[PDB]
């Protein structure tokens, strides 16, 4: 879909530029294909780009755009995904916060030792802390 | 007596002599402070006081405790202070004549101060740390504010004339926070220690385990009121040697109201930025803006 989106560029001249952004835009949106179509995992290294990225430019409004949205529908994952992609460090730990301390108190019988808000945790501890760590204290 | 300055073309340092010798071979000169007058007043182990003048000459102000440990000035009233090692205070009124006074405040007015609270300013226990000038601007009616080895911190007012100083009275009193009152986090607490304009305080506290560094600031934003001080651990470990502002303080205005409003010269108002001396290292701590508050 983004690659025949683009295309829409192909017509040179305003309008339709914001026509095709407009498209992506709502390609974004609805489709919720954020790894795919923004982009996915630091390991430092920023983002891996994301198709649309590799066509580039409006990428980070269109990431607050959808985060929160994320956030109206209460879609947490794909919130503290999209604010990784914004670079909003301390907004990424507060939400996973909020995650990671609810389904800690609750009843037992669970956690597997391989993937989930706990598994995230840890992601983004050693990810982000010893990188120059923009957090709050 | 040397010039500083920055060369323009480099941005290199000169430093040129300006030769002016003082012979002051008995002093032993432990202590130099100056009044931006651009008089130097400096104290030798040799009782309180002492004034220099380039235009050589000494000139012993204080007509010629036991030592003086430290000298402050308060630029806004050219009010000179002295503490000496056995904690009593002097306030000189700094004339153009000379230095007029000396008004003080001891361990015996302290108590009378109090007449409420008392405990940690116990007579064996009461020691000052550190003693820092308040500007008029700032506060009208407080000149200075000490600050103990129990970490407490006591405010004086007084009223100057032309010539004529007030004796001092104490205004106010705070305790460290163990939690509260009694605490005895802040002991003991170094001459380090030292306040930062717009009531910053810097404690530097020598425990009999290991060295730790409290910061307390007052939150302004509440404080369109009611007064409350965020207070909280530093990272410092190491023995604190001195501490300074390496930036102008953010008051806002020049005047009681308003001085205090870092809300309104966030913008304005250069970052702060503090610095901790260490003998190993330079530590430099940042304030946090409003911005950055909302942004966590």
């Amino acid at each position: 879909a983004l690659q025949y989106f683009y295309f829409l560029r192909d017509e040179k001249d305003s309008q339709g530029e914001n026509m095709f952004l407009r498209c992506v835009s709502e390609l974004v949106i609805e489709s919720r294909e954020f790894d795919m179509i923004l982009g996915k995992l630091e390991n430092d290294g920023s983002r891996k780009p994301g198709v649309i990225d590799k066509f580039t430019s409006d990428t980070k409004p269109i990431i607050n755009k959808v985060a929160s949205v994320a956030e109206n529908k209460g879609l947490f994952e794909e919130a503290a995904k999209l604010y990784d992609l914004a670079k909003n460090a301390d907004k990424v730990l507060e939400l996973m916060n909020k995650l990671l301390s609810p389904v800690v108190p609750q009843i037992s019988a669970p956690q597997s030792n391989k993937e989930r808000l706990k598994n995230m945790a840890l992601s983004i501890a050693e990810r982000y802390r010893a990188q120059g760590i923009s957090a709050n204290k | 007596i040397l010039g500083l300055s920055y060369a323009n073309l480099s941005g290199g340092m000169q430093l040129l002599p300006d030769p002016l010798s003082l012979p002051t071979d008995n002093t032993y000169l432990l202590t130099i402070t100056s009044t931006d007058n651009g008089r130097i007043f400096l104290a030798g182990k040799d009782g309180c006081l002492y004034e220099v003048a380039y235009q050589k000459i000494n000139h012993s102000k204080s007509s010629l405790d036991d030592p003086i440990l430290q000298i402050a000035i308060d630029n806004s009233r050219n009010i000179l202070y002295t503490r000496s090692e056995k904690g009593v205070i002097q306030v000189y009124d700094l004339g153009q004549d000379g230095q007029g006074m000396s008004a003080s405040v001891s361990q015996n007015a302290i108590v009378s101060a109090a007449g409420n609270i008392a405990r940690t300013i116990d007579r064996s226990v009461f020691k000052i740390v550190q003693i820092a000038v308040i500007e008029n601007s700032e506060s009208l009616d407080c000149q200075l504010l000490a600050v103990t080895h129990a970490g407490v911190r006591l405010y004086f007012s007084t009223c100057p004339f032309r010539a004529r100083p007030n004796t001092l009275t104490l205004v106010h009193v705070r305790l460290p926070p163990g939690f509260s009152a009694s605490s005895t986090v802040e002991k003991p607490s170094k001459v380090h220690r030292a306040l930062y304009s717009k009531g910053i305080l810097l404690m530097a506290a020598s425990e009999n385990d290991n060295d730790i560094l409290w910061c307390v600031n007052h939150d302004t934003f509440p404080f369109q009121k009611p007064m409350m001080e965020t207070q909280m651990t530093a990272g410092v470990d190491g023995h604190s040697w001195a501490l300074s502002a390496i930036d102008t303080p953010l008051n806002k205005d020049h005047i009681p109201i308003t001085d205090s409003p870092v809300v309104v010269q966030q913008h304005m108002l250069p970052p702060k930025k503090f610095v901790l001396l260490s003998a190993q290292g330079s530590l430099m701590f940042h304030k946090l803006r409003p911005v950055d508050q909302l942004r966590h």
